[PDB]
């Protein structure tokens, strides 16, 4: 989903889990309830670590993405940063979306749709991704259980497939595609597939 | 860093 405010953002997960990995509902902390403004991540966690209720949060502008936004959230003894990400059209969002393939993936689909003794051409155009910007998508791939690095390379954002070349047959190769945000962070979580030529 | 996204 995606949100018009930040309020918008906060008061949806009021009601449904800000996190992929446990069950946390916002709740204002014990000014603004909620709006922090420039306050440090650092001291954002100690605020948030002196609180009583899992869930408590504040959202602030982030210093390492100046003009953007960060969600902190006090779960358990720790603090649970997430993004504030925008859309093309300005609107903020946290978690990317798509109807089919594989759920939490981004993207969701990765096939390998044309092969040859050495080659293949792996695809993600059947992923339902309009509504979610990709600035560049990052490929890495390498020997399963290789000693050596993996290979690299990025394809701008509008892409939909990508080349992988000079493949020794019966190898096991180990495939991964990052979908970039901006020109740091990929959405969670990649995508990979294990692919034999 | 955070939840939602990792570093390229
Ligand atoms: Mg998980």
């Amino acid at each position: 989903v995606k949100f018009n405010s930040l309020n918008e953002l906060v008061d949806y997960h009021r009601s449904t889990s800000v996190s992929r990995n446990q069950q946390i509902f916002l709740r204002d902390i014990g000014g603004h309830p909620w709006y922090k403004g420039k306050i440090p991540r650092a001291k954002a966690e100690e605020m948030l670590s002196k609180q009583r209720h899992d869930g408590a949060f504040l959202i602030r502008e982030s210093e390492s993405a100046p003009g953007d936004f960060s969600l902190s959230v006090k779960f358990g003894n720790d603090v649970q940063h997430f993004k504030v990400l925008r859309d093309g059209a300005g609107k903020y969002f946290l978690w990317v979306g798509g109807s089919g393939g594989s759920v939490s993936s981004v993207p969701t689909k990765l096939e390998v749709v044309a092969a040859t003794p050495t080659s293949l051409l792996i695809s993600w155009d059947a992923w339902s991704g309009s509504d979610w910007p990709v600035s560049y998508y990052r490929i890495t791939y390498g020997e399963t259980g290789g000693n050596s690095p993996v290979q690299e390379f990025t394809v701008p954002g509008s892409s939909y497939t990508a080349t992988i070349s000079g493949l020794s047959p019966g190898v096991d190769y180990t495939i991964t595609v990052y979908a970039g945000y901006d020109g740091k962070y990929y959405y969670q979580s990649p995508i990979s597939i294990n692919y034999r030529t | 860093v955070y939840e939602n996204v990792g570093l390229m």
